[PDB]
């Protein structure tokens, strides 16, 4: 195919053009130094238009004096003329929204860095589109998933419940963040991996392993080399909470896996500090704390009047030697639903996923998860934080006592079965099963360090010999005494198995 | 005229400029309006602090700084902003500017009182001190509040705070005949919706027929601009304060956070032309602080009890915020990590939670003697307890052996559960009263009940449910 | 808002009010005039040499060149205030604010073709009529970039400006390839 | 033939370049500065801009010695960005910043340059493969496997031993496996530099004559350079890389060490540009070179370009943003604990960071994930008890935790891989293990073969067992 | 950047500079806010003199600089 056919649809995109009359807003560029352009004269521009150059590296003006306008270099412009005709586009940063992103890796532009086409669009929704209103929204009362057993048992994540998981780095964030998107197969939710600032090895290692598990055909990730300029570095995350707004606006619960948090911090304190704006406390500016908080309120669950959808967040925010008191990790504990922890001490000590429910919390409850494990284990909770401190205290183990030592010798086989292999989503009634057959005390008698066996050998008995159990718990939501009986009966079954041998 | 122009706009910074006639004076609120992004006729409404020269003004703006463009109308009031106040004003959820963003009917705007106004001198302040039970054991107990002092929760980094607001406003709205007015100040959206939710399940907002609810919502955004929260808790003080003088009868407040009101403070003003100070924040933070607390004062007129939750960052004391906001407390309960991570709530540490309203001769001198023989076993064992990670409780010598279980059954007999946090624990919560309290107490630090084992105190409202607990964990060490 | 700009405000406001605008208008042409050559520029700007030689100089080419007494005044200001070393852009934007205080709306209408007088008076009641001011200082200059239409720049400085040149083959290859 | 002009202003090693008013040149473009010297007006002065900054002038920064120039001088733009000799010509050469060979031999041909810089490499032109090779260092293939084509980090601060790791690692990389192998030398010292130029010298992988078959580029930049210069010869080294992994198709090794120096001459020249500080010291825009470096580090799909990087720890601060970045920018964590120095093993590596996503069961096999699990383990519970044993003593122990304490600082002692660029340093001869030592140490270890020998026998040898023997000679010597 | 930076002040000396002489009798304000004021003239005052203001909040001044008195 070579100058064969495309003359037709030349002709038509000739003819039919606009001619228009449109006055606009034109900026001679005065000072460009390092990623930002402080453009002489441009006077009624919008603060947030995009600003159209002599190249294509467009810009959002976020800053302006009574002479200048604080111009940032959305794609670096690496020659920019002085003086040059730099006019606005009169629209304030629209990003264009479809269903066909459901898998490109995209770029903050809406641009597709997939390589797989470029994508038709009709909406052009708003970068700072506020957050839903106050009465306009509902409770988070319906439960969403993870895989991973330890934050759905003690820590729950519902759909709309912003949970912020947060670490130092090098401890399975990113890992434990493609595992909750990927356990989403068959519960209707839109995942938006959006990576931020780090190696585009590691996002094509992750969307390697999303196309492996199937999970790219309905998750957008927005890359974000750390070759991209800082505004775009930080401006990436708005596009994804935009983005996932085009779907929740439907009626379509979704989730977003910002990655990270603090390189968008960062990168924004790089704009702002070469934009001259005076910087806050440890050394970055202050409205880090704005940022994120219009970030993340745009992150919430819908109700009936307007589509009851969810944008149940997961923003990764990393702390350097296990600190809480770095500023980031500050303003986002206090602007989240609640924060879980990834202690390289746990990370390390084998509990893998490592969150520590002496410092990990979520702050809405129950509510967001089911009320089977509701009914079953709400309590194990507060159980486990009594553990782990008597289990500091049993440091001073000479004659404890035998109610304690149950305790002790009870929270740990628990803490044995907060255990789970890697990438192993377990279903979640199998979740129901395991936290019963902790809180009934059936492994009390039984092996503490076979545990894991006689939890894989129970889950391959139940889902062999008694499935009707999970279906029809799944289909009930709630913890009666059929399950009681199924489970019960398939733990002696498999009891006896493991007893011999 | 007075139509000026907006000359720089750097974040919800206004550089607004003015001719000659007229420059108005501080605190006006000023609203640029008819524009937005869709030609929409969107208002934003700004106030000014700072009036840098040549007739001109750098103004803070209460709404998003998208929309508007220098070189720009403003219409100034003439006037500082007023924020619709009265019975009207109970009952929906209102902005800063006093919108009712309640969505539906907007109230009767025709009694506004100015946002900023002056503090009632002592003189007009009622001196009458006063005892204040609240059902919520530890507190009114060893932190006992004032029924009209000022009341502060020193919170951690997201702990039991909120849960204790949410709690206690449900133990005490009920109970308090006098109107009452919650101050969503930087709160987080979501969960001051859970408890407008709350409001609506319990009826205190009374859903289906409103202006009979005692309480009255007002809340400002995270997402809004720190413009906005710089005075979101203004509006919330007005309106307890024409409640307190005009309508002058028992008022309850309960702002969250007021920290965030110090850190947007902080936020504006490191933006317009101001130095930064120690760390956090602005150099206006003791003023601030000033305004508030010499603002939410029980008057001779009328009375007036303010809660309060105080965030402070890194969960420490030193820290400048909170090292005038104690200053500026008098019922001070300070929350912990420690015991949060222990499980034991409300997380409070009771070393370091007190009250002016813990002398002996005004709360019964055996509550007094029961209060002081709690906190001085538990000081020392949270003396101890570094020794005792170290070097073992059964070589850390008896006198000390007996009184480390007990203060170790205490803080956990204190824990006590809420009729809000049975989502998190699982146990519908209790409503427990002072006298059983100090009676349960009195068991403990005597060494009554040292036979009980120490979790049957977990997460117990009662004494006498606690020995039930206790006869139920014998029945199962048993079984 | 700059000190230059506002010492031009100073300036034109002073001269406003005392009826001396096209006098100090013209003063300022003949000014920035002496002020292009870089020798008494640079002899104002070096702050090394004696201040009291320095406003005798001054006030000698103000008695010798005939000047307003307000602009003398404001220059003897300038170089007591020290701020003579930005004269360049003092005057540069004093006849711009000049302009802004008379209304006259300096408008460059560059295009390839030296336009109709008629219709540079035509354009300029367009644009007082888009714009309200009081003069419309139309400005032209054959610009060979541009292919053939009218190319206006209009506002402040450069600010509103339309094109009928290029701007048809660039709305031509935007659009096309969309 | 471009725009002459003068430079305007000096500052220190920044300058500030005026021009004619109708074109500027563009922005991390080049331009020589001819200026003057004692003998001669040579064209030395080679210069990059940085700055556009008002009044047609640009505020560039320098790359040699900036005394002698004045402002005034006969500027000349090249237009260009920094153009720099690349092929077969920079094999063997042991080149300089602006690519000129400082190894006193001809000058390389130019018929083939390329710009200092260039855009990031594309979304699809990332590899797939998670590539595994070897080192020989048995702490390094027990605990951090090295994502070959990836990014390798060396961490610690200043004599923890990461040089001389370096060294190592290139003394086996340098006759084994990878094709071309270019060293980059961000802020070394010089003496050093040529210290392990002469080491490829005597060990004969570059070539004394016939210099083109060497599969080395040695292009060091000295410690000495000024801050432009530091701040340009990472991008020289990796457009190296880069040409290589485009034009010979090579699986690259790219030896650097340390982008600290790097991104500290970012800062110092920012520091002089005027852009407002950052966290501690350092510029504001740290985030965005360090992106830079990076994201034009990558396997291709025809060149896995490995780096080697090493990262000064500044005071050994992990929190500081110098490691903040490069520790989320690469693979192959290696931090260097400087108390494991203090204590004596060399290399001195903790294994509780010192980590990588290579260390996964479906890449090294379940058997060596578990190998390196059961390490782990031990040695985290070997910390969780090391600071409450160090107060109070060691007997207060279960005898478990006493037993553990034992195997843990087998392991540890055991990890004293003895290196063989090292006899000269300390007197051993260094020792090379593999795979099949890297499971069986392990297995005899954790199994309790090797449970009763002391704590110096497993000490300074490598393979399991030259510790059997070793014990065997101090058994026998009592 | 500069002090007095307002063309009010410097509209009344451009106006009145022809003498060799200063203000010292009272003064305007030329810069006011969060409680602080930056004035104009009145030359001679005492570092801690009283200002009288207008509407009498008066106040202490110690900054006091050349064109502008804190
Ligand atoms: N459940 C698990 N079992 C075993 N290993 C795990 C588990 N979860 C995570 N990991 C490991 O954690 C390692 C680090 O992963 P990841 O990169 O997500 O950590 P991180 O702290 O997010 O690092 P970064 O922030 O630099 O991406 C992975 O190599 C993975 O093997
Ligand atoms: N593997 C090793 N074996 C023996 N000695 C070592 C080893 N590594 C370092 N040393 C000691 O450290 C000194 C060299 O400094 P070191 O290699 O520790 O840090 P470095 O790599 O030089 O760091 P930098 O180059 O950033 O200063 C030598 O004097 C040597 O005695
Ligand atoms: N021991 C506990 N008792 C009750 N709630 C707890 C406890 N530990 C953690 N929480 C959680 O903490 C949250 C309340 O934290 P709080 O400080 O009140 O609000 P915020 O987190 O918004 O500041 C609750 O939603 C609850 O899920």
């Amino acid at each position: 195919i070579r100058a064969d056919e495309i003359s037709k649809i030349i002709r038509e995109r000739i003819e039919g053009y606009n001619r228009e009359v449109k006055v606009v807003n034109t900026g001679t560029v005065l000072q460009v130094g390092d990623g930002i352009a402080r453009i002489h004269g441009l006077d009624e521009v919008m603060a947030g238009e995009l600003v159209e150059f002599e190249e294509g590296t467009i810009g959002i003006a976020l800053n302006l004096e009574s002479n200048n306008v604080g111009v940032v270099l959305m794609g670096d412009g690496l020659m920019i003329q002085e003086g040059s005709s730099v006019k606005a586009t009169g629209r304030i940063a629209q990003i264009p929204v479809s269903e066909a992103y459901l898998g490109r890796v995209i770029n903050a532009l809406a641009k597709p860095i997939d390589g797989r086409g470029e994508i038709t669009a009709s909406e052009s929704r708003l970068i700072e589109s506020p957050a839903p209103g106050i009465m306009s929204r509902r409770s988070v009362y319906e439960p969403l998933q993870t895989g991973l057993i330890a934050i759905d048992a003690m820590i729950p994540v519902g759909r709309g419940q912003r949970e912020l998981i947060i670490g130092d780095r090098q401890t399975g964030k990113t890992a434990v963040a493609t595992d909750t998107i990927l356990n989403q197969q068959g519960q209707n939710v839109i995942c938006v991996y959006v990576a931020i600032g780090q190696k585009a090895s590691s996002v094509a290692q992750v969307v390697t392993n999303f196309q492996e598990r199937g999970a790219m055909e309905y998750t957008i990730v927005v890359a974000e080399t750390a070759d991209s300029p800082a505004t775009l570095q930080y401006l990436a995350p708005y596009t994804g909470a935009a983005l996932a707004e085009y779907f929740m606006y439907r009626e379509r619960h979704t989730l977003i896996i910002y990655d990270d948090l603090s390189k968008q911090a960062q990168a924004y304190r790089q704009m702002s500090l070469l934009l001259r704006r005076p910087p806050g406390r440890e050394a970055y500016p202050g409205d880090v704390f704005y940022l994120h908080s219009r970030l993340l309120e745009r992150a919430a669950k819908l109700s009936s009047l307007l589509g009851e959808g969810s944008m149940t967040a997961l923003p990764i925010v990393e702390t350097q030697a296990g600190d809480v008191s770095a500023y980031i990790p500050t303003n986002v504990i206090s602007i989240t639903d609640g924060q879980i922890f990834l202690s390289a001490d746990l990370f390390n000590a084998g509990i893998r996923p490592a969150i520590n429910v002496g410092i990990s919390v979520s702050r809405v409850g129950s509510a967001a998860q089911i009320k089977a494990m509701k009914k079953v284990a709400g309590k194990l909770k507060l159980e486990l934080a009594q553990f782990a401190e008597l289990e500091a205290f049993a440091q001073f183990a000479s004659d404890l006592d035998k109610a304690t030592q149950n305790q002790l010798a009870r929270g740990q086989r628990l803490r044995e079965l907060l255990k789970q292999p890697q990438s192993a989503p377990l279903t979640v009634e199998e979740q129901v099963m395991t936290i019963y057959t902790g809180t009934n005390g059936y492994l009390d008698s039984l092996e503490l360090d076979q545990v894991r066996k006689y939890l894989v050998e129970l889950r391959t008995y139940v889902k062999t010999n008694k499935p009707e159990f999970q279906e029809i718990i799944s289909s009930t939501k709630t913890f009666t005494e059929e399950a009681e009986a199924l489970l019960k009966e398939a733990i002696q079954e498999q009891m006896e198995r493991f007893l011999l041998q | 005229k007075n139509l000026g122009r907006i000359a720089q706009i750097i974040g919800p910074v206004l550089d607004v400029a003015f001719p000659p006639g007229k420059m108005p004076n501080i605190y006006n609120a000023l609203i640029v309006k008819g524009r937005d992004t869709a030609g929409q006729p969107m208002n934003v409404t700004c106030e000014v602090q700072q009036l840098l020269g040549n007739n001109r003004v750098r103004a803070v703006a209460m709404s998003a700084t998208d929309g508007l463009t220098r070189g720009m109308e403003v219409i100034d009031t003439g006037a500082p902003l007023s924020v619709p106040v009265g019975g009207a004003t109970l009952g929906r959820i209102f902005n800063v500017l006093g919108e009712p963003v309640d969505n539906l009917g907007p109230v009767d705007t025709r009694t506004t009182s100015p946002i900023h106004r002056s503090a009632p001198a002592f003189t007009q302040l009622d001196t009458k001190l006063s005892i204040f039970e609240t059902g919520i054991k530890v507190v009114d107990l060893l932190a006992p509040y004032r029924r009209g002092g000022k009341i502060g929760l020193f919170g951690g980094a997201g702990v039991g705070k909120t849960v204790l607001i949410m709690e206690l406003i449900n133990n005490i709205a009920k109970a308090h005949g006098g109107v009452s007015v919650f101050g969503g100040v930087g709160e987080r959206t979501r969960e001051g919706n859970d408890l407008y939710m709350e409001m609506k399940e319990s009826g205190v907002i009374n859903e289906q027929n409103i202006a009979e609810s005692k309480v009255a919502l007002v809340y400002g955004q995270m997402n809004e601009p720190p413009g906005a929260r710089m005075r979101v808790g203004l509006t919330a003080l007005t309106m307890a304060e024409y409640f307190r003088d005009v309508n002058e009868q028992d008022v309850l407040l309960f702002i969250d956070n007021i920290f965030r009101f110090v850190q947007a403070g902080s936020e504006v003003s490191a933006l317009l032309g101001r130095m930064p100070s120690a760390v956090g924040y602005q150099p206006t933070l003791s003023t601030e602080m000033g305004s508030l607390q010499e603002r939410i004062t029980s008057t001779k007129e009328g009375s007036i009890t303010s809660i309060q939750a105080v965030y402070v960052p890194a969960d420490d004391l030193t820290d400048p915020a909170p090292a005038t906001t104690f200053a500026h407390l008098d019922a001070t309960t300070v929350l912990s990590r420690g015991l949060a991570a222990k499980g034991i709530y409300p997380a409070v540490d009771p070393l370091d939670s007190t009250s002016t309203m813990l002398q002996p001769r005004i709360v019964g001198e055996e509550h007094y003697e029961i209060a002081q023989r709690v906190k001085e076993t538990l000081q020392r064992y949270k003396e101890l307890q570094d020794i005792i990670a170290i070097l073992g409780l059964d070589e850390l010598s008896e006198e000390d052996r007996l009184t480390v279980a007990r203060a170790r059954k205490i803080e956990r007999f204190l824990s006590q559960p809420f009729f809000v946090a049975e989502v998190f624990t699982g146990s519908p919560g209790k409503y427990v009263g002072l006298a059983e309290t100090i009676r349960g107490f009195q068991l403990i630090l005597s060494g009554e009940l040292d036979s009980l084992p120490e979790q049957a105190f977990y997460l117990v409202g009662n004494i006498d449910e606690a020995t039930a607990k206790a006869m139920n964990l014998e029945m199962e060490s048993k079984l | 808002d700059s000190t230059a700009s506002r010492y031009a405000s100073a300036l034109a406001d002073v001269a406003d009010v005392t009826g001396t605008l096209e006098a100090t208008n013209s003063d300022v042409e003949k000014l920035i005039r002496i002020f292009s050559e870089e020798p008494v520029y640079y002899f104002f700007a070096n702050p090394v040499i004696s201040i009291d030689n320095k406003r005798s100089v001054l006030d000698e080419i103000i008695t010798t060149s005939g000047l307003q007494p307000h602009t003398a005044n404001f220059i003897n200001i300038l170089i007591d205030s020290e701020r003579i070393n930005l004269v360049k852009e003092i005057l540069n934007e004093f006849e711009d604010v000049f302009n802004k205080i008379t209304g006259t709306e300096v408008a460059v209408v560059t295009s390839v073709v030296k336009l109709e007088n008629d219709h540079l008076a035509q354009i300029a009641k367009g644009v007082q009529k888009i714009t309200g001011a009081k003069n419309v200082r139309i400005k032209t200059v054959i610009d060979p970039s541009l292919v053939a239409g009218f190319t206006i720049r209009y506002g402040n400085e450069g600010s509103k400006l339309v094109d009928m040149s290029v701007k048809k083959q660039l709305e031509e290859i935007a659009a096309q390839l969309e």
